[PDB]
């Protein structure tokens, strides 16, 4: 296996698993997770055989415009809690 | 899947729809015996056989294509489970060179 | 970094790779779905030399297969392995071989050489840098020595500074099937002495002579026979990957092994083939794999080379061993015979050391040799085609093509030369 | 202050870097996690660690060494070996392509791309040392790769530092085993591209290594481990007074000022006496007069050249461990009493003697024994002309029978070179027979 | 804020659109009811930009549908998302087509140009602040022809001050259906050059290339070709409505795109297509994206862009991506091939990049290029134009409509023109 098992040397003329899926980033956090969950799905692999939104936002959230007389500050957290209730189609 | 009764072998065609995006080959596997599991550690070709034989007198010589002395006790031979027709049922588990 | 991308041609050549892809596979330890199988990181830390890399932790390889036939690759795809190839890198012919180098050489190859091109060159593209590009194919046989003589002739000036390793099966000395094989050999070595820089042979026959006198089976098939060659293959090439301390580099060995431009062709053998029993009654010990490796009988290439004389070997060793054993056997080597050595260069060994065995065996080993020992197989093949030339027989077909016995002439003066040549230098 | 810098050129030098250093981290018992036990040690370095070691306010010991190799493999193990976290990053400088065992390979089309980034390490050490007293080069002669860039290497070093000191190691040819058929190539290469910046060059002879073995060791199927780790005492003993203290001390520079009388010839040979077991270490004595007798015994050097048949010229012994003067001055008026060893007219003093108080270290689970008292002797020849004569007798064949010649050629090399190769190697022999006649 | 309004013309026009559509509302995650479900609240946050809210969460898009025939409308308002037009928007004639743009231009507009004017006016009166308009029609396709030349002749003057993006159709190089088309064709692009900026042009050949090649499905439908041509548009508006450190608008674009006023016609380009079983046996990384993106088969508009030289580029990615390997794969292209550019204008590339791909693949490329690989298009029309005009074949209706044939003089040379402008840029 490999030791320092959290970083294997920098400058690795040999390569790494995950240059895909994962990568972008450096060398320690990606070959150590890359070797952890690498080893962990192998060996499962290998297992039997068997609140306030601030003034001037620009996007719309349902109604809004419709209903008014209020305050941006107001009517938007009113809407904040409002869509869990009746237009709670929002997630 | 076809089982064979005189060879003891399996075979497996493929029934793909149309427009499924898969090319036109139909016989996805060959005609030979599943192992029992998965892909067995290649037992190194060179000792993959059924018979054991002894010594071999004929090069000394040409008169036939050399002599085939037998053996009494059959060392080697090694298992090598196969699928037969008795674990067959509607609902089981099968393992085929790593297909559950 | 360095990788290699291999080439397969001809029905041969398709049943080779087959083989040799899934020995390696079962090396790695890689199953028939394609995912890894972690057991060994050493045998994880070097895949890019053969797999590139694909997504959802799968492996393709890099090898480019080429038929005519559609059975074949249906064969080959309906294998354990077919879904580990590609779909997309089958290409095929449209129409059949009809065993004419003619027809392989400028009917359908002037327009199968575009798409081959294509994906060869997309794949470098894919890949940094190579070592260069093993092709592996028959020199009698039609598709494989018609597409493969095109395709080095095209691969080399696009790619002058690779390593370009033919390895071909040898057409069978006293029943090769084919009957316009001579010709068909003629024609194929006159370019391939031109193209390549190394060569490795293989004779059925001897191949048949092993599989009876040592295996002891009685009935084995070809596919064991590509078994054995694949063992070579594996044995020559793991070296690049694994660590240890031994020259690698196929230049290196091409450096330590090859004397002159023209000095290309090479008789592979193995180490120890083991009956039923003799693996219980077999103690492994450098001296008798020494013994059973520098052996007559062992020798699968051609024919003895007790005719001839030997220029240089390397040997390849694998396993837990030290340095003065080999350097021993080598040494006690050159005195039991000292004289079917050539006196020109000394220490006319080469010699290399890996650690990590094969799956299954503690000591093994492989041997290569440049000896004096190819004069009487293309002197036979010279006899064949003086013989069948002299009252132009099975000529209206290549004629029919296009072909002009011109070519004939000066195939048969560069094949005299070469004979000639090899003459030379040893007596 | 005091201090050396290592440059291990060669995929043949981490070997022997790995090994050695392994034996530098152990007397002082540097942990390989990189600082000691409870005691207390770190400071600014200040101490007989300095000289190698840089253990600065990081707490961390630095390798004052360089590793460049060109093949990824053997470089890449060992840094996923132990003491990777002990070594520097980028002092690892790995290429990706071999010379092919091409010396000519190695010079030319290899070597330009990577002179910058060494030379750039090279200095930026030099910044932060004080003495650059000298450099310990260890490359391989049949290298190849080591063969060809530590040549060009020095040549660029000689020429941008034209006051410093340079000692070479190198394994040599073998006289009966070439396993490379290109050796005999490289090696005449070398050696006309090096004699001339050269500072002073020392050979050993692995198949000597071997014997010796199983001539006292007693060990039939010795490694690399072994034999790495006497190479790696033998350069221990070179620089323990550079290390620890004594009655008096000598230094590399008076090395150099002692041993080569003539420019050209600088190629002495080292012995190292004591190698025994454990078990001869046990229940048998040592003492000053059988190690001396030992350490001029013809066999146990490890270098194919009887002495006898030539003439001993110069020699320097450094004296390790719990030893007096008086048994060895009466020790050297033996040997000079002694008629066999036949010593060259010129000078009749030919004897440089350093002594040390500080006992030798062994390795546990290693090989060698719990010493008190060693010796080990570096003495310049006649004897060796013998190994040269060997190179050129065959050396004319393959060159006049030409063969791999179009290998160089096609990289890009002509023959000229090739030529005068040969009329370098006659001088150097020539200037032997002349020095060593009276 | 910034929104854009959608038109539809010619029956193509409306299965076209009738796809893009239904491809806005999936890839924005809606119910053919058309009750959202907020599963992202970015997209939530920029589905303004082309739909408009009533009460009760059914969100009405901003597309005009006009046609003559009534059968198509009543088929595309029966399909799967019938309920999501309006029927209010729906504006057609009592009348046929006959496939004449002398009826489209003259005969049949004048008493539908009204109404259609009408109610985008009112929409625009709806909206506040547009960039422009997009028409998806034919070029050879008759009504969409007919009705476009007069609407866009009618709504350049009342706002001249936006972005009028045309989406059309090339006739096949090989059988243009309809036998009047080359005719059509030179009539409505005589209007087109003076009038529009932008200009996609597309063909059904290079996308039947494309299904052989890449779709590999046997048996393909109009509709998915139509999926297969509208996921480029989308693309091309995809930076429009997300986040990101990039850019969308279409002048944010042109001003990069057109470096003459004479130059509007663009060939579609499009990233990863994936074969029956590539989407496991494929690695997707940007050097692959750029390699197979860059493609002379993978281009579907008009001709292979090998025979020409290339002008300007333009490539926007969608995923997660970094600068450092945008920039270097435009670095490897442009020194690999320096040649096949124009050296008048350096650094004619650009690349946009944003965060959120679409949905089903996690990295994705749009590539557009306007090169003089154009020739070829309207070489070819010109000639048939030529041929058909010797013996005036087929003008008895057009005459009868009531133009004159000084109106064909002059779009041929505006034509010719084009021609020698384009080769004088080129060489
Ligand atoms: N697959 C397979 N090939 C064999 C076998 N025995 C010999 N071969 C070799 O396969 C060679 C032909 O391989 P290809 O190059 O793919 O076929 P080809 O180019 O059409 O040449 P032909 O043999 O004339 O058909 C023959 O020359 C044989 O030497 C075998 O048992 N199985
Ligand atoms: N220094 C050292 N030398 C060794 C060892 N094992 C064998 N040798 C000798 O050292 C030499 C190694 O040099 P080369 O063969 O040229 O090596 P290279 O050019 O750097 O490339 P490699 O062979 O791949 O390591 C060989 O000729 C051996 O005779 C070892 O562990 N250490
Ligand atoms: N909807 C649709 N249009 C197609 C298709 N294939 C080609 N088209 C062309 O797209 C053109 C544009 O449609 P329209 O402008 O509505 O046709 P038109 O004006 O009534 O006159 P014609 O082109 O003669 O049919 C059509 O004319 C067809 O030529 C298809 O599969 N579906």
């Amino acid at each position: 296996p490999n030791l320092i098992q959290r970083k294997a040397i920098s400058g690795y003329a040999g390569f790494v698993p995950r240059f895909a899926w994962v990568m972008g980033m450096n060398y320690r956090d990606g070959v150590t997770q890359a070797m952890d969950d690498f080893d962990k799905n192998q060996f499962v692999f290998r297992h039997p055989v068997c609140q306030g939104l601030i003034p001037f936002y620009m996007g719309f959230i349902p109604s809004m415009q419709d209903n008014y007389a209020l305050t941006f500050g107001n009517s938007t957290r009113r809407a904040y809690q409002k869509e869990l209730d009746r237009r709670s189609h929002t997630l | 899947l076809h089982y064979f009764l005189c060879d003891g072998t399996v075979e497996i065609r493929e029934v793909l729809p149309s427009n499924s995006g898969r090319d036109a080959m139909s016989s996805f596997l060959r005609r030979g015996k599943l192992p029992k599991y998965g892909p067995p550690g290649i037992y190194q070709p060179g000792q993959i056989t059924d018979r054991a034989v002894l010594n071999v007198y004929g090069g000394l010589s040409e008169w036939r294509a050399d002599g085939y002395l037998l053996d009494k006790y059959q060392l080697g031979k090694v298992e090598q489970d196969f699928y037969t027709d008795q674990d067959l049922s509607i609902g089981a588990t099968i393992n085929v060179w790593g297909r559950k | 970094m360095r990788e290699i991308v291999h080439l397969q041609a001809g029905q041969c050549g398709n049943q080779i790779g087959a083989k040799f892809w899934e020995v390696i596979s079962d090396e790695h330890g890689i199953d028939p779905t394609g995912t890894y199988h972690g057991d060994s990181d050493l045998q994880l830390e070097r895949i890019n030399v053969y797999y590139n890399e694909a997504t959802g932790g799968k492996y393709v390889p890099r090898a480019v297969l080429v038929d005519l036939e559609p059975g074949t690759m249906d064969s080959v795809r309906s294998g354990p392995f077919g879904q580990i190839f590609r779909p997309d890198n089958f290409v095929f012919g449209q129409s059949g071989a009809g065993n004419n180098w003619a027809k392989g050489h400028y009917t359908e190859g002037a327009e199968l050489v575009d798409s081959v091109l294509d994906v060869v060159r997309k794949e470098a593209e894919s890949c940094d840098c190579l070592q260069g590009f093993q092709l592996t194919h028959s020199l009698g046989g039609g598709t494989g020595s018609g597409m493969g003589t095109l395709l080095i002739s095209k691969i080399r000036e696009e790619y002058p500074d690779r390593i370009m390793n033919t390895f071909s099966v040898v057409p069978s000395p006293k029943v090769s099937d084919t009957v316009v094989e001579p010709y068909n050999a003629t024609l194929s070595v006159h370019q391939l002495v031109e193209n390549t820089d190394e060569t490795y042979c293989i004779d059925n026959e001897a191949l048949y002579d092993i599989c009876f006198r040592t295996l002891k089976l009685t009935t084995p098939t070809y596919g064991d026979l590509n078994h054995l060659v694949s063992a070579t293959m594996s044995g020559v090439t793991t070296c690049l990957r694994f660590p240890g301390q031994l020259n690698a580099d196929l230049r290196k060995l091409a450096v330590n092994m090859v004397p002159f431009p023209r000095l290309h062709f090479f008789m592979p053998g193995f180490a120890p083939l083991t009956s039923r029993g003799s693996q219980q009654y077999r103690a492994l010990t450098v001296p008798e794999l020494t013994q059973q490796m520098f052996d007559a009988k062992n020798m699968m290439a051609a024919c003895d080379p007790r005719h001839g004389r030997y220029l240089t070997v390397a040997a390849v060793f694998r396993g837990r061993m030290s340095m003065k054993e080999v350097d021993e056997q080598m040494l006690n080597v050159q005195n039991k015979n000292s004289s079917y050595f050539v006196e020109w260069i000394p220490n006319n060994v080469k010699t290399a050391v890996c650690d990590i065995p094969p799956r299954g065996l503690k000591m093994s080993a492989t041997f290569i040799g440049n000896s004096t020992a190819i004069q009487e197989l293309f002197k036979r093949i010279s006899e064949q085609f003086t013989a069948m030339f002299r009252r132009k027989a099975f000529l209206h077909w290549y004629t029919g093509e296009g072909m002009d016995e011109m070519e004939f002439t000066e195939a048969e003066s560069n094949m005299n030369d070469l004979v000639s040549e090899y003459q030379q230098y040893q007596d | 202050m005091r201090e050396c810098i290592s440059i291990h050129v060669g995929q043949a030098g981490v070997q022997i870097g790995n090994a050695c250093w392994e034996l530098y981290c152990l007397e002082h018992g540097i942990q390989p996690d990189g600082q000691m036990p409870s005691d207390k040690t770190i400071g600014g370095g200040d101490d007989s660690f300095n000289t190698f070691f840089s253990e600065t306010g990081a707490g961390k010991h630095v390798p004052r060494a360089v590793f460049v190799d060109l093949e990824p493999t053997v470089v890449d193990e060992v840094r996923t070996g132990t003491y990777r976290q002990l070594f520097h990053p980028e002092q690892l400088i790995t290429g990706k392509e071999d010379a092919a065992n091409n010396y000519a390979r190695g010079h030319y089309t290899i070597g330009k791309e990577i002179v910058d980034l060494v030379l750039d390490r090279i200095r930026k050490l030099a910044d932060l040392c004080t003495g650059l007293q000298g450099f310990l080069i260890f490359h391989s002669f049949g290298g190849g790769t080591g063969s060809g860039f530590a040549s060009l290497l020095m040549e660029r070093l000689s020429v941008d530092y034209g006051k410093k000191s340079k000692l070479e190691f190198a394994i040599y040819p073998a006289p009966q085993v070439s396993t490379a058929v290109v050796e005999p190539y490289n090696s005449i290469l070398t050696t006309h591209t090096t004699l001339e910046h050269s500072d002073c060059a020392f050979m050993v002879d692995n198949e000597a290594i071997y014997d010796i073995c199983r001539r006292n060791l007693d060990i039939e199927r010795p490694t690399y481990t072994n034999l790495n780790r006497l190479i790696g005492q033998i350069v221990s003993s070179i620089t323990a007074s550079l290390r620890f203290d004594g009655a008096l001390n000598v230094d590399l520079t008076e090395f150099q000022t002692n041993l080569v009388p003539y420019p050209r010839i600088h190629f002495p040979l080292a012995t190292y006496a004591p190698v025994i077991s454990a078990e001869k270490a046990y229940h048998e004595q040592l003492s000053v007069a059988e190690i001396t007798n030992a350490c001029f015994e013809p066999a146990n050097q490890m270098v194919k050249c009887d002495p006898r048949h030539g003439k001993y010229m110069a020699c320097c012994m450094l004296y390790r461990g719990d030893v007096v003067p008086k048994d060895v001055n009466a020790a050297i008026a033996t040997i000079k009493t002694k008629r066999t060893i036949q010593f060259v007219d010129w000078c009749p003093t030919g004897f440089k003697v350093g002594i040390n108080y500080q006992p030798p270290t062994v390795v546990p689970g290693g090989d060698l024994a719990k010493v008190q008292r060693a010796v080990c002797m570096l003495s310049n020849t006649t004897a060796i002309a013998e190994a040269w004569a060997r190179l050129d007798h065959k050396f004319d064949l393959m060159y006049a029978k030409r063969a791999f010649v179009h290998w160089y050629v096609g990289e890009g090399m002509e023959e000229g070179e090739f030529s005068e190769a040969r009329e370098d190697l006659a001088a150097l022999e020539k200037d032997y027979e002349e020095v060593g006649v009276d």
